[PDB]
């Protein structure tokens, strides 16, 4: 699924 | 005549079988297939 | 037991000085999964582990004694008997093919291995076939499912009648909304947008509901589910005088737990042959190959609304993509969305994929034998591998921006070859001294390339072939890509031994090859050992010891995984007119570019005592990395911003033992217990221009000299009881004080590392009449690991659409001002309270086998034995972590596939 | 064990399977019926008179 | 001997009923070129081959009792110990490894291959490896050149003096001009050309030449040059008790003649392998591997100014493509020239193009004989290949139109997989009774793809990836084809032996396919034999007959070479308006699409004298084909132009004879001889809606009923002595009169045949003390051919540029009156006058080899024997043909690729 | 080579 990429995330 | 002829049937056995999944498209595949028995019509009164 | 570590016919195993780990077929066979290391967790000393996702397409990351280098892999060297290959393509290998596996993790073991062998070598051997009178065949067969490990998250979790609330009081729908206002009218009025759709016009509260507020909706069902695995081999061993046989044909296919599709199914066959032809000669051929069908679930590590774990734990509750009959529909409700959302199989069914791969291995050595002692043996081989994948998007689906469809096509060549020319020569001086000498030469070549062809703009579902497409601006550039290297290579060994209690070993080696900068392509490697017996020639007999050898070496070893083209200034385009192309220089290179080298002392006994009842081994090293890569930042008399050059140093000191032992209680039950473990302490001695700390960017480490690299974030030192506001602590400043404003002048670095140092596992199992039962755990502790969903699943301000923690129901506020939990118009940063210890105890496999016995099979001469067994892995997993998985990930753990706990039966016949 | 193989590229003649399928097929039709009843058919019927 | 016709085991050669052929391993052996059935032309009676290309890449053509159809194919069902291949394939198998090859030919052997063996079977079977105490090693090389077999057209050809009188006195040049004006200045101002161009602006007039008229130029050896080839190969034949072996490697370099390239390159492995597990099963596999490079002269067939054998009899004499030091250069120069011509060396270096083809084949069976007469047989096959080809056009050359490059990359995938399942019986009812059935089943699938991607548009020759080309309106759509079929069949086969004189066999098969239309999918065919031992009943003994056999028998089979996809109707886009598209019916197909069906008797007997000294076999065959396809012409209420249905009907009456001899002089010497031949005659017995003749469209053929099918043209009567015209024959009108002018109502049916009908050949060979010498000697007769290069080199007006035959200098004027050629001022066109007799007679290979004596051999125990030989390939050629080759084409001969003859020298070690 | 294609041929 997709829609929206809600993201504020870290380098992995 | 001979292409009208084949969408005709093959309409007629796609309703037939239920290949069509809501009601919307049901009602639009009669009056396709009524579009092609004109088209029949026509292509047999031109050779008459 | 006989080892052939590197090269030239296997010694002994109590002969060798160089700490090899010798891993029996029991250990490897009969395996669910399709990673053969993931089965070695807990196995080696010294030796960590770990699968970072569940996919079937997973592979696991393994590391011999530490992580050798910050800049370059950590990876160990896979040879599979002769030529190298990688995982991926040992993953399309039946495991039940493979005899042994050794492990070569110190120098003078792996120092022949050099500029490949700075982090260990894995040696599997593939079996040969037994010679006998008449040949025998085995037929193996297995089922099992696979499901999700733990599903403890979602027991903190609000529902929807609590999601609601919290979201009206917080002001996230109106400013004076209210519940039965909010859930009347504003977001049950989903017939607006299921009413322009044809598909779900008239079924909107007949036959499915997208928004639901009298009970809540299962997620977990909805995204994952409970998926099987078969398996099944027939395999014909055989031999006569001289020529032996061993032929094999297969079948694996396992499929993934979630709903989105991830496959991994393979058909393989092998034929080991070997025949000596005269007195002089002896030939043999290694042939092997696979049709394998890869998919991968690639929407996990990232987030999306509605997709992997971050979907089951943040998707509300009161949305419901199920209909009335319990089975997933087409299409599920989010508020405010402009098209409906597909579910996980509409989705899998617009957008197909498929992929399949030719695998061939070819493996050939002609061993000549003159004189008495002389063998002179001469290997080719050749490893060819073409993929060809596609993957489309279908054209005319209602839910999506447009009716039109998509198609890309990729074909991918990958060919290896090797050659490995030998001379050994082996003698007795005296009665009493013996002497072997080996000397070689070696050549790998690898060379490869990827072509790929997209095109778009179609309107039917038949008329899909590439050449099909729209014209015009719906039309771009295809994709190529292609790398090759090489690999020369020069090495000498010499073994001297006294007469038993004394062996001494020395090795050489010369490599050069295609990445060395133009400056140095030529290296040399060395390592020197020795092993003394000193049960053989001190103490001659006692009444509790039975062994004891003490051995030490040291050697210097290299790491060329740097990359193919590093050490060359690479031009690009940079125009000047509109006629004629520029080329300028872009990159800088450096022609002094080195192979990292190592150097590793090892010293350690192993003893063994009651008529080697009980055994114990241990093992104290330091390696010293010299020489890392790093791509530095450059002086401004340079022209460039980086030069990727040599420059640092690290170091690990460790310790590893192994305990193996035998108990009783008859002269049919038997009891046996193993235990090792591993402790490893590294630090950072020098780095760039005189720096003494060095964080690499927007990456969350520092590398700080005297300390292994460790966490560089924010102190949290939590809530205050007067305003209710986060208070960070303060790098300094004892009195310590905390502050309320968040800076980046507020990090510092915290004293728990990255690698975790200690790692272990302990194997019991027992034996009463053919009735079996094993039992093997593994541990890692000392595993600290950012949980990143905790950044959404409990935050007050921002994300407010998202299904929450219950622990934000005790929010502060002026009536409730003792809690833990900050205000609600907050956001919370990056820092301490993200790191979550994951240090965790696996059950990875608890087996009950049964043969049936030999009475049974008396007038039959058809079928000579059977084996029942049930298997299950994963069974129990004990941590503190909270994020479904402490394994999968590593410094940061995304939306991610856990690993999967498995059910298996089989059977086999050895008829 | 079914061995018929349906030409990649191309769609053939058989009942309808769906509706975006009668509706191209339609399209057709009436681009047939476009080149076959033109007015440059008819002049051999006026010529005559 | 011991043949394998179809399935089960072998029953002998003196029984069979069949007329097969067998081809011992002497015969296929040393031979240098690269296609394996070139070597069979004038062995096998009744089977005709023909290679119309002298490429290295180039495919024979194989005809095995004429034309079978006029309208499908003529090639016969290549099968390689068990699964079938094409010819592409078996070009990439080492000849070394063939142990026999039978060529099955008459109904009751080919009709259990049926709706696939209309045109018989070549059934080709590897070796299997003799079990002895050691095994044996066998080292063969070879080495040779190859140059072009005859020069004879270059003999009639004009000078440069001679070409240009006769082009200035025919006013090409001009209307009042001359030579030393002509030749001094209008065209020897080349300078004006080459003044232009920087790299060969200071180089006219001192150290190249382009116009040079005091001596002419050698125009091929500026186009066909002396070419090696190279081949070698090991082997290693062992066995034990139960398991054989048989490995072998090998190479095989052969570059082609021309100058513009053409080579085919392969390194090939195989490893035969049969063991037996226990009492009642047996296994075995047959694999093999390939990587191929092939490339291949496009440009033959096309006419090209400049290029070919065309370029060689054409190009005027007084230009020159050397320089002073007699080598190539990179430029020559034609008159009226924008750029200057191309050399083909450096054609060949500016137009790269590179193919790699990885081949492998993977057979594997499994036997079981649990009773003491079944036989259950499960083989299975999978058969691969994978090519990729690149070919670019590279940036900045100066004598070319633009300064941009090209690049252009295809990937090929061709996957085929077989399944065969059987189970014999053999039984003796009686004491002089005796019977054997079989009954199995077969699955063949076939599925294969292109995919193809192409750029444009670079600038520099680094840089020039796929994705480095220039956007916007330089690029184009990708390229993609898949095609696929499939079958499934079921047969049986009852064998019934009376003692030793009566046998009698009896076959049946069931085949359906994807090829089939829908509604006759299901198709049966049969066949009855039966062979009589005259000899061992009625006449008992005699003094100078020692075998007498006759056999008779009748079948039914079919070609199912129809197209895959030939039996539907198939839609396209025919669109309406701008937004949706449109499909229209655009074939019809036919839903009653046969498999051609044919049905052939048989009538033979076989005779041996003189204590099996002398050796003859008569065969008797009437082959008549039925429901033939063509692309008939439809009526208008079809509202279509084409059909492709099953009409008309052809038949093929013939004899074939063979006969062998020894003869001797001594007890070394030893002579022998052998001479086959095959006499052939069809006829056309009916046709499409009611019709007598047909031809087809621009072909140059008429299908008439009750004659083959023979050219279709203009009869030609010479000139007349009053005016000097070319003067056709009318069609009637017998008084014949002649018209001098040309319409299309002058050609009528020419009575000379397409096919050619008698085809045979001979052998004669010596040997004295291990050194012996054979011959081999194979003829056509009867073989027209339309020779297009004289429609160039003779014709008086038109295309005057181009170098003349000789005969033109005496053409027809009013003061030579008494010549055979017409006036300058015509233009002749494709009549009687271009059919030339292309009936020849080759000397095939004369080869002269020594195996060394076995008393040189005695102290050393590693080599075991030698062998040396020398060996000419198309030594001499007998015929009447005009253009090269007589053999290289058929129905027309254009601007064509000749024969080679070869000469190569080779050893062999059998240590 | 090319340049040319010199054509009044017969069909193959």
């Amino acid at each position: 699924g997709t829609g929206g990429s809600t993201g504020t995330t870290s380098a992995g | 005549n001979q292409q009208a002829n084949a969408f005709v049937n093959n309409t007629e056995a796609a309703l037939q079988n239920q290949v069509y999944k809501n009601s919307t498209e049901i009602a639009n595949a009669k009056s396709f297939l009524a579009e092609g028995k004109v088209l029949q019509a026509l292509a047999i009164w031109r050779l008459m | 037991q006989v080892v052939v570590l590197g090269y030239g016919t296997g010694q002994k195993l109590s002969t060798v000085s160089g700490s090899v780990a010798k891993v029996s077929s029991e250990k490897l066979a009969e395996k669910p999964v399709a990673n053969i290391m993931d089965a070695l967790q807990g196995q080696v000393a010294g030796m960590q582990v770990m699968t970072t996702s569940g996919d079937p397409t997973a592979v696991a990351s393994v590391e011999i004694h530490g992580t050798g280098s910050l800049g370059a892999s950590s990876a160990p060297l896979y040879i599979v008997d002769g030529m190298q290959t990688s995982l991926d393509v040992v993953a399309t290998m039946n495991p039940n093919d493979f005899e042994s596996m050794s492990v070569l993790k110190d120098a003078s073991a792996t120092s022949i291995y050099g500029a490949r062998a700075a982090n260990g070598v894995v040696f599997i051997q593939t079996k040969k076939g037994k010679m006998s009178e008449r040949g025998r065949i085995t037929f193996n067969a297995s089922y099992g499912i696979s499901q999700i490990l733990n599903t403890k998250p979602l027991d903190n979790m609000m529902t929807g009648d609590e999601l609601l609330d919290f979201q009206v009081k917080a002001g996230f729908w109106g400013n004076n909304q209210t519940v039965q206002k909010v859930k009347d009218m504003i977001l049950a009025g989903a017939e607006d947008l299921y009413g322009n759709y044809d598909s779900l016009k008239d079924e909107y509260g007949k036959t499915l509901f997208p928004v639901d507020f009298n009970h809540d909706a299962d997620w977990l069902k909805a995204l994952f589910k409970t998926a099987p695995t078969s398996q099944g081999d027939i395999s014909f061993s055989g031999g006569s005088q001289g020529t032996s046989y061993y032929a094999s044909i297969g079948y694996f296919d396992q499929e993934g737990m979630a709903r989105e599709p991830a496959n991994f199914k393979r058909y393989s066959g092998r034929l080991n042959f070997e025949s000596r032809i005269n007195e002089w000669l002896k030939v043999g051929a290694n042939l092997s190959g696979a049709i394998a069908n890869r998919r991968s679930a690639d929407y996990f590590g990232k987030y999306y609304m509605g997709s992997g774990t971050f979907g089951v734990l943040t998707m509300p509750r009161y949305y419901n993509p199920f209909d009335v009959n319990g089975d997933l529909a087409d299409v599920y409700y989010m508020y405010g969305a402009t098209r409906p959302s597909m579910t996980e199989p509409y989705f899998a069914k617009m957008r197909p994929f498929s992929s399949e791969s030719h695998q061939a291995n070819v493996n050939g050595f002609a061993q000549i034998t003159p004189i008495k002692g002389l063998t002179l043996k001469a290997q080719a081989g050749v490893d060819i591998t073409n993929t060809r994948t596609s993957s489309k998007r279908m054209p005319n689906n209602p839910y999506d921006s447009t009716p039109l469809g998509e198609r890309r096509e990729r074909a991918y060549r990958d060919v290896s070859k090797s050659f490995t020319n030998t001379a050994e020569y082996k003698f007795s001086i005296d009665e009493k001294h013996d002497l072997t000498a080996l000397m070689g030469h070696e050549y790998i070549e690898y060379e490869g390339d990827v072509i790929g062809a997209s095109s778009k703009g179609f309107e039917s579902d038949k008329l899909m072939l590439l050449s099909q497409g729209k014209t015009g601006n719906s039309l771009s550039l295809p994709e190529h890509r292609v790398a090759e290297y090489a690999y020369l290579s020069f090495f000498s060994r010499f073994n001297y031994g006294f007469d038993k209690w004394m062996y001494i070993d020395f090795s050489v080696r010369n490599d050069q090859s295609s990445r060395f900068g133009s400056n140095n392509r030529s290296a040399w490697f060395y390592s020197v050992g020795g092993m003394f017996d000193i049960y053989n020639k001190f103490i001659q007999e006692s009444n509790w010891l039975s062994d004891l050898r003490l051995k030490m070496s040291y050697g210097t070893t290299g790491n060329s995984e740097i990359g193919n083209y590093n050490h060359q200034a690479l031009v690009t385009v940079n125009n000047y007119t509109e006629d004629a192309m520029g080329l300028s220089i872009s990159t800088a290179g450096n022609p002094d570019l080195s192979w990292e080298k190592q150097s590793q002392f090892n010293f350690g006994l192993a003893a063994g005592a009651f008529n080697n009842r009980l055994s114990a081994e241990v093992d104290f090293y330091v390696r010293t990395t010299n020489d890392m890569l790093i791509d530095v930042p450059m002086p401004y008399i340079s022209g460039f911003f980086s030069q990727y050059q040599n420059v640092g140093s690290m170091k690990n000191t460790g310790v590893d033992l192994s305990l193996k032992g035998t108990i009783y209680q008859n002269k049919d039950w038997n009891v046996y217990a193993s235990a090792n473990f591993n402790y490893n302490r590294q630090e950072i001695t020098k780095l760039f221009f005189g720096l003494n700390k060095y964080m690499l960017p927007n990456t969350g480490t520092i590398w700080e000299i005297g300390y292994p690299n460790s966490f560089y974030m924010a102190e949290y030192a939590g809530i205050d009881k007067k305003t209710g506001k986060q208070l960070w602590y303060v790098p300094g400043q004892v009195d310590k004080v905390t502050t309320s404003q968040y800076s980046a002048d507020l990090e510092t670095r915290i004293d728990k590392s990255v690698t975790p140092p200690i790692t272990g596992g302990f194997s019991l199992g027992a034996s009463w009449k053919g009735l079996s039962l094993d039992a093997d755990f593994a541990y890692i502790v000392g595993k600290w690991m950012i949980n990143n969903d905790r950044y959404f699943t409990e935050n007050g301000g921002g994300l407010m659409q998202l299904n929450k923690d219950k622990m934000l129901l005790n929010a502060w506020t002026e009536d409730n001002k003792e809690t833990d939990v900050p205000k609600l118009g907050q956001s919370p940063q990056f820092d301490t309270h993200l790191l979550e210890n994951a240090s965790f105890l696996r059950l990875k496999n608890l087996k009950l086998t049964y043969v049936l016995p030999n009475s049974l099979f008396a007038g039959q001469n058809v079928i000579g034995g059977a084996r029942v067994y049930l298997m299950a892995r994963n069974l129990l997993t004990v941590t503190k972590y909270k994020g479904f998985d402490p394994e999968a990930g590593g410094n940061v753990g995304k939306n991610q596939y856990p690993n999967s706990k498995q059910y298996v039966a089989g059977i086999q016949l050895s008829f | 064990c079914e061995l018929d193989r349906d030409p990649e590229g191309k769609d053939f003649q058989q009942p309808y399977t769906s509706f975006v399928q009668t509706k191209q097929n339609r399209d057709g039709l009436y681009a047939l019926l476009r080149n076959t009843e033109n007015p440059r058919m008819h002049f051999y019927q006026e010529l005559q008179s």
